[PDB]
This record gives structure tokens, C-alpha cells and sequence, in this order.
């Protein structure tokens, strides 16, 4: 319900953060 | 624009229960299952076990288990309480109009139905101590109890709180059987308002048929004469003196009921100096220090005591009572002048018809009357009733207090305080 | 029907050599907890002996006498009736919360 | 309490009435 | 019949003006007894720090004698009539009212009437109401409950009028002479800042004969030069804590910076105070109850009791929760408490919203039963809001409200913002303002 | 300040009854005795001794004892009833102490009330008193015959009176008490204001103004 | 206390007196 904006965001850091890292 | 005011129907069924429904066209609803049940139909052995029944209202039931009870109740916004006096148990339940049945099935579920589980009940008895403890902050209600205590002998010195010895003691199989004695057919009474006539009956019939052992007669109010002092060392000096009044039903009612309102019964105005109240002006000219004085006045549809409540410091409380006793003493010979009485009836009248203004203390006198009489007699009756009241009446009933046997009850540091006797 | 293999996995089981009931061998876990705890003082006082006597056994490598052994017919399900209930009612709170 | 101001209407009003509930606090009424 | 339809069915309130400036209102019933009186828009935000503490003598001092009626003709004349006189003091707004039989409307008024425009202020009797408020600020001293609400004030508005107790500090009361009370009676007493309510068995256009007949005798307009208005007052996060082990339990007040009188949100902000509840040790429900916080509370002990509270102003307001607990329950508390307000912020349910909607439902129709509470409603409702609010209108406001809506509020006044906390008694445990700041946004 | 004397034992008359919830019933009924000082505390402490004062014969059944004979042939319980005695320098209590349980408090308290008036009204051989008299003085020679029941004694006496009486003084005290004054004393009981302390569960436990 | 035999002797045989020490147990002698 609340979590799916959430959990998508976080999804993105997740995504990008690996993204920057290697 | 003004609405019509309908009639508060009646109906009494076979099996003895009294049904009153009030169709308010109101937003909210009150309903309320009223049972002569309370301290006093408790005895030697079994103590306490009102006040853990009062307390266990949202305990699981063989309809509905705690957890329902709570949660569906809270959930349509409603409330279910409990009023126990020393004679009657008022099961109450408030909701929206929408709403009804279902708050009404929670309140059959509790009063005809309900299984007191041993881990329950057990889970439940340190509640008893802490609701106990709470109510006893108060110091009055503490005084009370001593007074009713040291009043009578059987019936009505039951206290009202659960003895202190007996907290944890109250079984599952004594709540059982106090429910199986007494919330019967003959002994209980429903009470509606915001809900049809019809439906409130139907219900009466379909759910509220159990019917068993002590119906109905009663226990007999032995009336005694009794002190007991508890040494406080408390700020104030708090104490109560009584004699035997009369029960509910007479006309005497009415007088010692107008005898309070002639006396000083309760301040009106918010910081004033107590005008009108008679105990306050005559304790006020002899001692000058901070005090309060006031006329206490029970009656039951077996008995009734009336007298004065006194509160003050150390050495006053000696003067306070004996200048409110003489004070007492001087209207019971004839010293009453006609506008005393003819303020103290419009008082009266204008109280009771302001108690009966809310709809919860509306719904408490309806019970009150469908329990007490087994009928109805609306306000107009009582405004006449209080007005029919004689001075002859007035002085008898002051007379009465002066003549009867004593009943005293004090808490505080009493060292300069007296006994009955010493009166 | 099958009774006898029921009977035959009892003996097979072998907590009755022991001197245990069923109920005695059930895994803790909240709802066996709850129902343990809502046990009256005589059923959960012999339980405790029961255990505390089946441990002791256990200990020792040894088994009771063949008579003092638990009989599939006197095996009471004493437990069962008040962890049926506590399942019911945390079922009851879990459809509840549902909704 | 303190004062008499204050400690007027403290004395009994009525015999009390203990009333427990699901929802609203335990009062003692009169 | 339904609910809806009953709302709908309900007396409808009616208003009239006086050509100099008083508001006059009615709810008319078919009740006998009736309640009747005079709000006024006046108390500790209006004072200053030269006279604070007016209002609340002024209060002190109403009831003895007026100037018509001396010493305590006025106290016989209400006792022996069979009717009750009171009054108090809000921030924000004074009133005094009578209450009556419906028969006695014209002599209510008319004392009413009385008490406001004719006051002796006898010199005697005020170096007496000084000891009596002396006495009293002791009295206030002592109770813990309020105590904390005055701090949380104090604290929240610091450096504003709001900040102030209506009571006032001790050396106002001390040293305020009849000058400052009869100033701020001929200011802040009139007609255009006052209103007349009723409410029970009357008929409007008699009561309107009647506020004709003895109220339209107050001034209507200004000397051109000195009429307050009011300056909207600061918020400030920020910390009280006022240590003190002697005392028995803690007590904690939280709040963060309110809507206002006027903003819709305060129905939205009613059904989220309704959600978390309130609780207290002598509740039946305990470990079953809805609001998580009540049922943890109740099952681990953690509170005495706990209330949410919207104490609402002209402009700005305090939203937030009060709690009393044992001093090793203090940090426990405030987690769960804040918990519930992230929680209620980011996800609430739609049944919870439901239930905290007919809490308010139930609180409006519990709350206006009686002539006293509906006067006050009256009242009240005028000085603020402008006009009676229908009980249809607020079901509207209660019915526009769902989850998404209490989200989109509680997270607009709550997530991420400095709350206003006051604590007072043995407060070791009460968590460190940073603390508290970094729980008021979450993880997330 | 204060300097010796004292104030005043003023004697009233009261019942308080604590509700106990336990196994047995405990109880005492008493009125104003005489003061320590005169031949009346004698007399009293003799009537003690003819009524039950308290048993000698280990596991007897009270045989001598008068108030449980009177008890025992009433009603047929688990019971005990013993005669209590206080004398001070300033005042005095007489009368007895029961314990039963919850019905029998009502019977054991009356049949050892009616027994004591019995003896008020005038039943009273002359060997009874003469036993009484016996084991009240060998009573008090076996109380002194310790020396920390001695110095108790002469230390009671230094205060009581100023003064120091032998035990000898103390036999011919008790040996002149005339059956006057055990019947005279005996009759104060009775006629004097009455005194109730109760605890236990109380239901069938009467109060003072139902003896 | 369960039989009339141990029963006898434990009604009051004279006025409580309280004993305390710095060796001996504390006592309510009759």
C-alpha cells in the first residue's frame, strides 16, 4: 500500500548506488 | 423550530420484566439493562463480588469472546459501562443510531450469557485494588463506607468497593451464582432511548427470559446505631452524622429530601460564600477558619439515612459539627419560616428536572423507577409530589434526625473531634 | 480401520515408556504456552512430575516397568481442549486484523 | 484542598456511585 | 429512521444582531430547564505582561455583588430562585452563564446583564480575592496536570501573549490595582466582541426582547484609538523540563504547532487523535484495545494514562499527546507514541480511519447532550468559528475524511517537525530533545 | 515537665469488627474493671481465676475452667473461651475472649455471656472461690519465681506505687477477697457499659446491643 | 489450630506486651 513509493525509491538508491559503486 | 415530544412507552412483560422505550429521534442511542443487583445482595461469605463483576463486564461471554467485546464495540465508536449503587447494577451501552442491535448484542451477551473463565477471573483481580485504590483518593467515598458501614448491620453496610482481604479471594464459581441469583427476570429492567418500542420488546422476550432463586421480596435493612473513627493524618478532618431517614417510596422521602435543600445541600454559585445554605451560615458565624459543611441525604427502596457531611481542620471539627447539629436542632422546633421551605421546594424541583436534562441521567431515573416501583411517573408528578410537601412534614423529618438513633463516620486527625455521645 | 497401526506408531513412539502422555511431548511455541499456563493446578503439577520423572529416565538410559507403562486407551488428551481454544481466538484476532 | 473556596462542594452531594467502563475512566459519582 | 436523518432533523440554531454590536443566539428544545449566557472574546492572549492576571480576577470578583445588587443580594437572589451561576477563563476566551429553569429566562438574563456591564470591584473585596487567588495559585502548584499544560504554553509560545497563564504570575496578582481591572473591563467588555447564547425551551424572539431590553445598553464602537486585534503568536520547538524526583510520577506533554480555529484539517487531526486514543489504568479493555498505544500501555504497564489533545486558537493551535508514567517508563512511552504518529503519518488503514471517524462522530453527539454543552457550543462557535456549525456540516467534514486524507494531514502537521514537549517531575529518563527531534521523522 | 501522675483513662463504650476472611472467629467482650491499687483488682483478678482463666493440664480438656464447661455442653465444636483481665494504675477491663468459628461465635459468646451472669446473680459455692483463690496465688508465686518475671514485678510496683509489697502481703490480699466482692464484681460486668473487639468472618458474630 | 486441644490457652490471657532486643527475638508476651 504506503511501501510501494518507498520500496521503489529505495529500489532506485539501491540501483544507482551499484551503478555509481562499479 | 421546536419538535414534538412523544410519550415514554411502558410495557411489562409475563415473566416479570419491566420494559421502557423512549423513541427520541435522536442521532445517538442509550440503551441500559438496569438489575437489582449490587453491594448489599452480597453477604458474609461472598464479598466483593459486585465490584469484580462491575469490572468484568469485558470478560469473554459464551456468545462473544473479550476480545470481540472490546474491539467491536470500539470499533462503531460505542461504549459499554457499568453503575452499580449499593442496590442496582446499571449495564449500559451507548452508540449511533445505525448501530443498535449490535451494541444491544453485546449487552445481552454480557448479562445473560457470560462464562467467567478461571485464568480470566484470575488475570482480572489486582484490577479490583487498583479501581479500588483510585475511587478511595476521595476521601468521602472512604467515610461513606464507614458510615453505611457503622449505620446498619447486614443489608447496606456492604461496602460498595471490594473488601481488601477478599481481593484476589473472589472465585469464578461465586460470580456464576451471584448472576444466576440475582440478574433475573422479575429483579431486571430494560431501558431504551434513541430506538423503537417494538424491536427493545421483541428483544426482552427473545433473550432476557432467565428467571431463578431469590425473587424477590428482599433482605431486611436492619438499622443500628455505630461509630467508627479512622485516624488519618490526613490535611482536613472529614466526617459524616446521620440517623435513620425514610426509604424512597413515602412522601417522607420528599421531606427529608426538602429538609437537604433548607439545610445547606450544594453551592450554586462558582466562589460564592454559600448564601441560602443554612449548616454553612451557622458553622460561619461561630468558627472562622476554611471549612465546608453539607446535608447528606440517601434513600433506598428499604431504607434511608440523613444528616450532615463535615469537613474542616484539627480543633474546628469539634465546633463545625456541633454548630451545624444545633443548627439541626433549632429548625426541627418550629423556627422555619414559609419562604425557607417555598425556595428550598423550587430548588429541589429545578435540580431534579436539571438531572433528568442529560440523557444519561435521564435513562438512570427511568431505571431507577422501572426497578424501585416496577412504573413510570413523569416529572410533572414528582414537581407536584415535591410541592404537596407540608412544613409539618419538614419539621418531623428534622425532628426525626434529632429523636432517631445516631450514626456517625470521621477520618482524619479526629483528637479534637467527638463521639457520638459527646453530642 | 487403522486404529491398530495408530496404536502400533503409539507403542513405536516409545515417550509411554517413559511414563509420559501425549500432550507431555508437544513443542513449545506461544498457543502450547498459553495453553499450559491456562491449565488448572492439578493437571499442570502432574505434568511437571511427569516430565520431571521422564527427564530423570533420560538421564539414567533407562525406561519404567512394563505396567507403569502409558496405555494408548488411558492416554487423556488433557491439553488438547484449551490449545484449541487459544488457536481459535488468536484465529479469531488474525481474521479480525484482516479486515 | 487549601483554601475554602476550593474545599466547598466537596462534602457528600448524594450517596455514591461507582461506575466502571470498556471506554471512559472509572468515576465515583456524589 | 437513520443517523443521517436525525442529523438533519436536529433544532436548527438561530442568530440575531443588536444595532450596537451584540450577537444573539438560540437552540430552541422542548425541554423545561434551559441554559443561558454571555461569551466574550477576551483572557490571558488579550492581557500583557503589565496586567495579566485581569481576566481572572475580573472572574473572581463577577459574582459579588453588582452595583444594584450588593454584596451577596445577587448570590440569594440566583440560590433562592432554584438556579446555578458559573463562570471561567480560557486563553482565548472568559464566559459566564446561568443555568435555570426556562420560566426564570428574563431574571437570568437580566443578572446576566448585570454581572457584565454594572460590576462594583469593591476595594475590600478585592484584598480579599488577592488571597483567594494566592491561595489558589498554591492550589494549582500542587496539581501536577496542569502544571505541565501551562509549561507546554509557556514553552511552545514562548516570548508571546499565549505563553501566559490565565491565572497569571503571583506578583501581578500581588500588585494589580483597580485601574488595571476596570481598563480591561472597558476595553475588552463589549458589544461587538461578546455574544448571548441559549439553549433548552425558549423562543428565540423573546430572548432577543430581552438582549434588547437590558444588553443593548453596552457601547457598540471604539474611541477610535485603542481596539487589540490579534498579533499571531510564535511557535517554538523547543524544551521544558522542570526535574523534580520528590514528586510521584512523571509527567511528559508533547505537542507540535496547531491548525487553528478555522482550518478544515482539524477534523482530520480530531479522527487521528481519535486513532491513537486515550487510556487510562481503570480502562476495562486493556491489552484488547484498538489503539496500539493504549494496548501496549495496558499489557507492559507502561502508563498511568495517556490523551491526545488539539487545543485549538485563532491561528495556530497545540497538537499533540499528554502522558503520566513511572520514571523507568518515560523513554518507552514517547517511542511508542511517536511510533504512532510516524506510523498514522506514512500508512493508516482504512478501518482504523473508520473507527477514529465514529469516535468523532460518537464524541460530537455524546458531547452536545444537555442545554449547558450545546449553550457552550453556541457560544463558543460564534466567538470562533463565526456561526453555528450544523451537526450535518461536521458529518459532511467527517464523511470527506479517509486514509489517504489523515496521511496527507497528520504527516503535514507531524513528520519532520519540532515539537513543543514539557516535562515535569522525576524526568531522568525523558529522552534528549535530538532524540526526540530525530523520532519525529522516520527511518524510513 | 509532666512530672509523675497522668491524664484520664476515660471509658467509653464501642465495637469496632474487622471482616478477616479466616479460619477461625476471634473475639472479646469486656467492661470497665477496677484500677490496680485497690481490693476490686483482687476480686476481679479472682473471678479470672473462677471463671476460665487458662489451662493447666496439658491436652485437658478445661476441666475446673467454668466458662468452658458452660460453652462445651451448649455447643459441640473446635472452640476457646478464656477470661480476660486488665488492671492499670489509672483504669481497668473485665470479661472474656472467644474464639470459634463462623455460626458458633454467636452460641459460644451468649452461653459464656449467660455464665457470667449466672455468677452475677449468685451462684457461687465457697470452694470455687476458695480453688480460685489457690491457683491465683500459686499463679503469681510461680510468676516472680523467675528473676525476669521478679524484676518485671518489683519494677511494676516501683512505678504503680512508689513502694515494695512481698509476696506473702500479696497471699493474705488475695486470701482476704470476700465472695461479696468476686459477686460484686462479677455484677459491675454485667451492669456496666460494654466493650466488643471482633475479628474474623462475622456473619453469625453478634454486636453488643444484640447480647 | 486445627483440634480443641492446641486450641486452648490462645485466647488472651492479659494485655499484649511488646518485647524488642538487641540479642533475643522480638516477642508479644500475652
Amino acid at each position: 500500500r504506503n511501501w510501494v513509493p518507498t520500496a521503489q525509491l529505495w529500489g532506485a538508491v539501491g540501483a544507482v548506488g551499484l551503478v555509481s559503486a562499479t | 423550530v421546536p419538535p414534538h415530544p412523544q410519550d415514554l412507552e411502558f410495557t411489562r412483560l409475563p415473566n416479570g420484566l419491566v420494559i421502557a422505550s423512549l423513541e427520541n429521534y435522536a442521532p445517538a442511542s442509550r440503551i441500559g439493562l438496569f438489575i437489582k443487583a449490587g453491594s448489599r445482595y452480597e453477604n458474609s461469605n461472598n464479598l466483593g463480588t459486585s465490584h469484580l463483576l462491575r469490572l468484568a463486564s469485558s470478560l469473554t461471554t459464551k456468545g462473544a469472546s473479550s476480545f470481540k467485546i472490546t474491539r467491536g464495540i470500539e470499533a462503531v465508536g460505542g461504549k459499554l459501562s457499568v453503575t452499580s449503587t449499593r442496590e442496582n447494577m446499571a449495564y449500559t451501552v451507548e452508540c449511533l443510531r445505525d448501530d443498535v442491535d449490535i451494541l444491544m448484542e453485546f449487552l445481552l451477551n454480557v448479562t445473560t450469557a457470560p462464562e467467567f473463565r478461571r485464568w480470566e477471573v484470575a488475570a482480572l483481580q489486582p484490577q479490583l485494588r487498583i479501581d479500588k485504590a483510585v475511587a478511595l483518593q476521595n476521601p468521602q467515598a472512604h467515610v461513606i463506607e464507614n458510615l453505611h458501614a457503622a449505620a446498619y448491620r447486614n443489608a447496606l453496610a456492604n461496602s460498595l468497593y471490594c473488601p481488601d482481604y477478599r481481593i484476589g479471594k473472589v472465585t469464578p464459581v461465586e460470580l456464576h451464582d451471584y448472576v444466576q441469583n440475582h440478574f433475573t427476570s422479575a429483579r431486571m429492567a430494560l431501558i431504551g432511548l434513541g430506538v423503537s418500542h417494538p424491536v427493545l420488546k421483541q428483544v426482552a422476550e427473545q433473550f432476557l427470559n432467565i428467571r431463578g432463586g431469590l425473587g424477590l421480596s428482599g433482605a431486611k435493612a436492619k438499622y443500628h446505631g455505630g461509630e467508627i473513627r479512622e485516624q488519618n493524618g490526613d490535611s482536613l478532618v472529614h466526617a459524616a452524622l446521620v440517623a435513620e431517614s425514610a426509604a424512597i417510596g413515602s412522601a417522607e422521602a420528599n421531606a427529608f429530601s426538602v429538609l437537604q435543600h433548607v439545610l445547606g445541600a450544594g453551592p450554586h454559585v462558582k466562589r460564592g460564600s454559600n448564601a441560602t445554605s443554612s449548616l454553612y451560615q451557622a458553622v460561619a458565624k461561630g468558627v472562622h477558619q476554611p471549612f465546608d459543611v453539607s446535608a447528606f441525604n440517601a434513600s433506598y427502596s428499604d431504607s434511608g439515612l440523613f444528616g450532615f457531611y463535615t469537613i474542616s481542620q484539627a480543633a474546628s471539627a469539634g465546633d463545625v459539627i456541633k454548630a451545624a447539629y444545633n443548627q439541626v436542632k433549632t429548625i426541627a422546633q418550629g423556627n422555619l419560616s414559609n419562604p425557607d421551605v417555598q425556595a428550598a421546594k423550587n430548588k429541589l424541583k429545578a435540580g431534579y428536572l436539571m438531572s433528568v436534562e442529560s440523557s444519561e441521567g435521564f435513562l438512570d431515573e427511568v431505571g431507577s423507577q422501572a426497578l424501585a416501583a416496577g412504573s413510570y411517573t413523569p416529572p410533572s408528578t414528582v414537581l407536584q409530589q415535591i410541592d404537596a410537601v407540608a412544613d409539618a412534614d419538614v419539621i418531623n423529618a428534622a425532628k426525626k434526625f434529632v429523636s432517631g438513633r445516631k450514626s456517625m463516620a470521621a477520618s482524619g486527625n479526629l483528637g479534637h473531634t467527638p463521639f457520638i455521645d459527646e453530642l | 480401520w487403522l486404529e491398530g497401526i495408530r496404536k502400533w506408531y503409539y507403542n513405536a513412539a516409545g515417550f509411554n515408556k517413559l511414563g509420559l502422555m501425549r500432550d507431555d511431548t508437544i513443542h513449545e511455541n506461544d498457543d502450547v504456552k498459553e495453553a499450559i499456563r491456562r491449565l488448572p493446578e492439578n493437571l499442570y503439577n502432574d505434568r511437571v512430575f511427569r516430565i520431571k520423572r521422564a527427564l530423570d529416565l533420560s538421564m539414567r538410559q533407562q525406561i519404567l516397568p512394563k505396567e507403569q507403562w502409558t496405555k494408548y486407551e488411558e492416554d487423556k488428551s488433557y491439553l488438547e481442549p484449551y490449545l484449541k481454544e487459544v488457536i481459535r481466538e488468536r484465529k479469531e484476532r488474525e481474521e479480525w486484523a484482516k479486515k | 484542598v487549601l483554601c475554602r473556596e476550593s474545599l466547598r462542594g466537596q462534602a457528600a452531594g448524594r450517596p455514591l456511585v461507582a461506575s466502571v467502563s470498556l471506554n471512559v475512566p472509572a468515576s465515583v459519582r456524589y | 429512521a437513520t443517523y443521517a436523518q436525525a442529523l438533519q432533523s436536529v433544532p436548527e440554531t438561530q442568530v440575531s444582531q443588536l444595532d450596537n454590536g451584540l450577537r444573539v443566539a438560540s437552540e430552541q428544545s422542548s425541554q423545561p430547564t434551559c441554559t443561558v449566557g454571555v461569551w466574550i472574546d477576551a483572557g490571558s492572549r488579550y492581557e500583557s505582561e503589565k496586567n495579566n492576571g485581569a481576566g481572572y480576577f475580573v472572574e473572581h470578583l463577577a459574582f459579588k455583588g453588582t452595583k444594584n445588587r450588593p454584596g451577596n443580594a445577587l448570590e440569594k437572589e440566583v440560590e433562592s430562585m432554584g438556579a446555578h451561576l458559573n463562570a471561567y477563563s480560557t486563553r482565548e476566551h472568559t464566559a459566564y452563564y446561568i443555568k435555570a429553569l426556562s420560566k426564570d429566562l428574563p431574571k437570568a438574563v437580566e443578572l446576566l446583564a448585570d454581572i457584565v456591564q454594572n460590576c462594583s470591584l469593591e476595594d475590600s473585596q478585592i484584598e480579599k480575592e488577592r488571597d483567594v487567588i494566592l491561595q489558589e495559585l498554591q492550589e494549582n502548584d500542587t496539581s501536577m496536570r496542569d502544571v505541565v499544560f501551562n509549561y507546554l504554553h509557556a514553552t511552545a509560545f514562548q516570548g508571546t501573549p499565549l505563553a501566559q497563564s490565565v491565572e497569571g504570575p503571583s506578583e501581578n496578582v500581588r500588585k494589580l490595582s483597580r485601574a488595571d481591572l476596570t481598563e480591561y473591563l472597558s476595553r475588552h467588555y463589549k458589544a461587538p466582541r461578546m455574544v448571548l447564547a441559549a439553549a433548552g425551551g425558549l423562543e428565540h424572539r423573546q430572548l432577543l426582547d430581552l438582549a434588547q431590553k437590558h444588553f443593548s445598553g453596552l457601547s457598540g464602537t471604539y474611541d477610535e484609538d485603542a481596539v487589540p486585534t490579534l498579533s499571531p503568536c510564535r511557535f517554538t520547538g523547543s524544551q521544558i523540563c522542570h526535574r523534580e524526583d520528590g514528586l510521584p510520577l512523571a509527567h511528559v506533554a508533547i505537542a507540535v504547532e496547531g491548525p487553528g480555529w478555522a482550518h478544515p484539517d482539524n477534523v482530520a487531526l480530531q479522527v487521528a487523535n481519535a486513532i491513537i486514543g486515550h487510556y487510562d489504568c481503570t480502562y476495562g479493555g486493556g491489552a484488547h484495545l484498538s489503539s496500539p498505544l493504549a494496548s501496549i500501555a495496558a499489557t507492559n504497564k507502561l502508563c498511568q494514562s495517556f490523551q491526545t489533545f488539539n487545543i485549538c486558537y485563532a491561528d495556530t493551535g497545540l497538537l499533540g499527546a499528554h502522558f503520566v508514567c513511572d520514571h523507568m517508563s518515560i523513554d518507552d512511552m514517547m517511542f511508542v507514541l511517536q511510533g504512532q504518529w510516524m506510523r498514522l503519518c506514512t500508512s493508516a488503514t482504512e478501518s482504523e480511519v473508520l473507527r477514529g471517524k465514529n469516535l468523532l462522530r460518537n464524541a460530537l453527539v455524546s458531547h452536545l447532550d444537555g442545554t449547558t454543552p450545546v449553550c457552550e457550543d453556541i457560544g463558543r462557535s460564534l466567538l470562533t468559528y463565526g456561526r453555528r456549525i450544523p451537526l450535518a456540516e461536521w458529518e459532511s467534514r467527517i464523511a470527506e475524511v479517509d486514509a489517504r486524507v489523515v496521511r496527507e494531514v497528520c504527516s503535514k502537521y507531524f513528520y519532520d517537525q519540532c515539537p513543543a514537549v514539557a516535562g515535569f517531575g522525576p524526568i531522568e529518563q525523558l529522552p534528549d530533545y535530538n532524540r526526540i527531534r530525530s523520532g519525529m521523522f522516520w527511518l524510513r
